[PDB]
RNA sequence: AAGCUCGUAUCAGUUUUAUGAGGUAAAGCGAAAACUUUAAAUAUGUAAGAAGUCCUUGUUUGAACGUGGACAUUUGAAUGAAGAGCUUUUAGUGGGCCAUUUUUGGUAAGCAGAACUGGCGAUGCGGGAUGAACCGAACGUAGAGUUAAGGUGCCGGAAUACACGCUCAUCAGACACCACAAAAGGUGUUAGUUCAUCUAGACAGCCGGACGGUGGCCAUGGAAGUCGGAAUCCGCUAAGGAGUGUGUAACAACUCACCGGCCGAAUGAACUA
RNA sequence: GCAGUCAAGCGUUCAUAGCGACAUUGCUUUUUGAUUCUUCGAUGUCGGCUCUUCCUAUCAUACCGAAGCAGAAUUCGGUAAGCGUUGGAUUGUUCACCCACUAAUAGGGAGUGAGCUGGGUUUAGACCGUCGUGAGACAGGUUAGUUUUACCCUACUGAU
């Protein structure tokens, strides 16, 4: 566009994009774990809270969890057979579609699914879930958890977030003036029903967590079978 | 009237203890041999510390087209020294023959930077000798496989002052 | 660059009807029909399966492209009308004084209106467009849910209901009343 | 972009 | 500055932290015209001879003026255009400093305007110097030096000046 | 003008040959392009033969004075021409405006002081709608014909010709515009130069992460990244900044720099015309 | 205005050979609204009575945005000339300011030097003070002093 083009933005922050170099040297860091560690992993996790991701990494110091861009990863373990770092390693790629998550370690294989079996955590609705459970908002003040507790310990919300309400979480939302009201008790949600991503949101700003997370896993490489199983758990 | 290519040589005067002094060899484009004479002493000038005095044209010829025919792809190296320094310049151009593409050059020239004929000079001219070796996407639009586009704007002539009939656009 | 041609697909749903054999337009669905005048724009309607219908702008300009992309939104804009609707809704709001909008039948019109603005003794008044058909919204209190399948006759509407209540010759930080748009979602809701 | 930009370095 | 910090005196202690060939600087002058600076006052009833000139541009009338008698006086230096000072800078150390004139050295052009003192953009002027602290070796302070004026009096009511160190 | 002592082979607002003449240097190899050799354009004087040239020798030998003898017409370079200058003595005029160069001095900006080349004055005619200067142009009376500047939509005689590109201006433009406002500003358009990313996913578009010592060290009814000061690391990451902004008394929360999730392919920045 | 500093750019080494937009430092009479009871040679006339017309660089009226605009009141900015923009004192002078009303008493061109008018282009009288031996003017001031349309033509307002 000669002329009357969009402007970028000339935002100041003092990080910068890392570059190609970055992805080389996930790529050699892959290669790296792939010709050191014996049995590999691809996880499929398609969000992670990070704390949660940090448990994870810290819950075992013989193996290494190197995450990265699916391309990326795909290219470490080579998009074809012909590319492929190792015999029957091409087929590892092909199972992943999600984010991984790959996670590569020395222990026992059985130990590392019976884990992921058992490993499970709190987590947000996640847009396109099924609504783990049904509420609504009380009809007379709201409050910063939106009545989901015992309101003589729940506080009002601030005036600062009501224009959100009305503008992104499409709420009827009255501001009266020493509190935020709604005249009716406005429902959040249906149990089962597929969350719009406002819902989803509202749910954030509520705080309601009752989604559980657990990572799933799909398949399994093993240097010493030379060739993929394709285990799975949820 | 339409441009003539020309080819120009010349051995700066061969004079005492110097037998036999290198040739050398410059394509133009001009409408006559007199034009292409002259620029070439004009590159010359540039190129090398001769003057017109100094040498001789050893041989004049026009060069026509191999397949005046046969449509063909002209890049054109170009460099205009106006309005600030001598800068280079490079375009495309899709005519039948190399003659025809350096007068569509100069006419664009002279309309996208009314640059005059004494400042354009011509650097190189070849052939796009394969596809998507092309680059701009103004020339890429006509390679188009079975490519047709309409005239909706038939704007007849009429050498009558008055027409009855009302004419019509169509097409 | 005087692009050799361009085009843009509008996507036909099944139940809508289009004929084109003008510049001007006409659609029909089970919301009703709407019409348009486009001779001025000066483009070609192009049917393919009766599914699709393709737009083309030969040797046009960027402003040109930019004439089309617009027609193209135009278009879909109606389908979206004739097909889904459109349902305005714009809340009031008052600090001392309570609002009084009513609709009225003066001369036919079907007139909007309104009194006891800010306490102002006049009586606005502000036509309803044809087709947009008002409506105040049900167990909602101080609302009122404009509606029409055209989105350019409702927002109108809505533009002159929130004009003719301006506040004047006040801060606008210490005086919150008058009539603000709410939401302009579909009239399905959930479809 | 001359797309013969190596032909003129030999 | 952002791309910069991204990337990244000798003074006595009680002075840190803290803050602010002999040609002359301009050998050559416009030639300033006799037919100006001299108006042609005219007087008496009937505006005939006129027997009067008045200078049009700045004068250092001096100390001891005591105005002539008007039945003697042929040249006029309004009281207007006179200033008893000139803002000499000093181009050692860039200060500068507003300090009175003392007396009209030498004036191109026919000194005879000196004698007038006139300065017309060039003029060398006596000054009280001692404001900026000038000590000349064995003890003697200094308390006057020459400078010259570079803008023109007729242009600006200020007579700056740069001092001939 | 009286004319007359000439039809005398003599002259020119010209070019060239030779010698200067100011020296930008770009070549050099010679002594060590480094220094002297060289050499280009920006405008300059002198000489270019017919009674013209050469040879011989008497003098205080260098030199000039003189006598005597020889060489005939491509006989002295190119182009043009019948014009030698004085003697007699006569009408009018002696600063008067303007265009480029060239050198001396100049400054808010104009410019001032000298030479030469040109128009007017004394000048018509065609065009710039007219004009002291602009372009064309050798003024007897007419016919035919061919042209310049300048034009070819009408006034206005001549194509609302051809072929290629840019222009929507809420008084563009046909303007002296290679001149003071003139330096840039316009998300108004078109064509180019340079620097970067990319199917191990280019820009934009929608969703999530944006972590923990930590509520970092100094002010204290209170600053937790974002009311006040000096640093701004490690730990793990694909990444995550003692924090780009919104907002609370603080928090919280929202959001962005950068990453990850989805379609897909060309995309972004600085300059020139 | 004078002296100085960084450089977005320019320019044969290269900004440091030279310049240089936008910024910036030191002075022009006091940091405690203290002072400022300074007002300093216009050699030349400008200023006023009736009255028409034009411009915006808009005081007010009309419509809007912003400003700690809660109101009132007020400031700036955008459009806007359609209509308004006053009655007087001061001549030991008036290139001026005051009070009072009004929404406001904004700035300019043709001005009207044969429409009339004071200051003035003021010749002939005189006096005071200066110069010059004198004649006279002059660094001044005062006083009193005849430039008198059209029926010609045209423009405009009426009328055959």
């Amino acid at each position: 566009m000669p002329r009357s083009k969009r402007s970028k933005l000339v935002t100041l922050a003092q990080t910068d994009k890392k570059g190609r170099e970055n992805k080389e040297r996930i790529f050699d860091e892959v290669r790296e774990a792939l010709d050191t560690y014996r049995y590999v992993w691809v996880l499929h996790l398609d969000d992670v809270r990070t704390p949660v991701l940090q448990e994870i990494r810290t819950s075992w110091a013989g193996s290494k969890l190197i995450m990265g861009k699916r391309k990326v990863l795909q290219k470490a373990l080579g998009e074809k057979r012909e590319e492929e770092y190792k015999e029957n390693l091409y087929q590892l790629s092909k199972l992943c579609s999600g984010v991984t998550g790959l996670l590569f370690t020395d222990e026992d294989v059985n130990t590392v699914k019976e884990y992921f079996k058992s490993y499970v955590r709190s987590d947000y609705s996640r847009p396109n879930t099924k609504a783990p459970l049904t509420f609504t908002i009380p009809e007379g003040i709201v409050y910063s958890r939106g009545g989901q507790i015992p309101a003589e310990e729940d506080v009002p919300m601030i005036h600062s977030l009501e224009p959100t309400m009305r503008n992104k979480f499409e709420i009827p939302t009255k501001i009266k003036a020493g509190k935020i009201t709604i005249d009716s008790p406005y429902l959040v949600c249906t149990e089962g029903e597929k969350l719009d991503v406002r819902q989803a949101l509202i749910l954030k700003q509520f705080g309601i967590a009752a989604s559980e997370f657990k990572v799933k896993v799909s398949a399994y490489y093993d240097n010493d079978s030379s060739t993929v199983e394709s285990t799975n758990i949820n | 009237a339409h441009f003539k290519e020309y080819q120009v040589i010349g051995r700066r005067l061969p004079t005492e203890s110097v037998p036999e002094p290198k040739l050398f060899r410059m394509r133009i484009f001009a409408s006559n041999e007199v034009i292409a004479k002259s620029r070439y002493w004009y590159f010359l000038q540039k190129l090398h510390k001769v003057k017109k005095a100094s040498g001789e044209i050893v041989s004049i010829n026009q060069i026509n087209e191999a397949h005046p025919t046969k449509v063909k792809n002209f890049g054109v190296w170009v460099r205009y020294d106006s309005r600030s320094g001598t800068h280079n310049m490079y375009k495309e151009i899709r005519d039948v023959s190399r003659v025809a593409a350096v007068e569509t050059l100069y006419q664009d020239m002279a309309a996208r930077h009314r640059a005059r004929f004494r400042s354009i000079h011509i650097l190189k001219v070849a052939e796009i000798e394969k596809t998507a070796d092309v680059k701009r996407q103004y020339v890429k639009q006509f390679l188009t496989k079975d490519l047709k586009f309409p005239l909706p704007h038939r704007v007849q002539k009429s050498t009558k002052t008055f027409s009855y009939k009302r004419p019509s656009t169509f097409y | 660059m005087k692009y050799i041609q361009t085009e843009q697909q509008i996507e036909v749903p099944e139940g809508v009807t289009v004929s084109i054999k003008s510049r001007i337009v006409k659609v029909v669905g089970p919301r009703g029909t709407l019409t348009k005048n486009l001779k001025h724009i000066d483009v070609t309607f192009t049917k393919v399966n009766n599914q699709l219908i393709k737009v083309a702008v030969h040797n046009g300009g960027r402003k040109h492209v930019a004439a089309l992309r617009t027609v193209k939104s135009l278009v879909d804009n109606m389908i979206t009308g004739v097909t889904k609707g459109y349902k305005y809704k714009m809340r009031y709001v008052y600090a001392h004084f309570p609002i009084n909008v009513n609709i009225v039948e003066k001369d036919g019109a079907k007139f909007i209106e309104v009194r006891n603005f800010l306490g102002d003794k006049k009586i606005r008044n502000v036509p309803v467009r044809d087709g947009v058909t008002i409506e105040f919204s049900t167990n909602v209190k101080d609302e009122i849910v404009l509606s029409g399948n055209s989105v350019e006759d409702v927002s109108q509407n809505a533009a002159d209901l929130q004009q003719i209540c301006r506040v004047r010759n006040k801060d606008i930080r210490k005086f919150l009343d008058g009539i603000y748009v709410s939401h302009k979602g579909f009239i399905t809701e959930d479809l | 972009n001359f797309p013969y930009k190596a032909k003129i370095l030999e | 500055a952002h791309e910069q910090s991204k990337v990244k005196d000798a003074l006595p202690t009680y002075l840190l932290d803290r803050e602010q060939k002999f040609s002359v600087p301009l050998p050559k002058v416009r030639g300033i015209s006799e037919e100006e600076m001299f108006k042609v006052i005219k007087t008496g009833k009937s505006r005939s001879k006129s027997w009067k000139r008045m200078i049009t541009k700045h004068t250092f009338v001096g100390e001891g003026f005591t105005r002539r008698p008007v039945k003697m006086e042929r040249i006029i230096r309004p009281s207007a255009l006179r200033q008893k000072k000139a803002n000499v800078t000093h181009p050692e150390l860039g200060v500068t400093v507003f300090l009175p004139i003392l007396a009209v050295k030498k004036n191109p052009q026919s000194p005879m305007y000196t004698q007038l003192g006139v300065l017309t953009k060039g003029t060398i002027i006596e000054v009280n110097v001692s404001e900026l602290g000038m000590v000349t070796a064995g003890g003697k302070v200094v308390w006057g030096k020459y400078a010259q004026v570079t803008n023109e009096p007729d242009r600006d009511g200020c007579v700056n000046a740069v001092l001939l160190v």
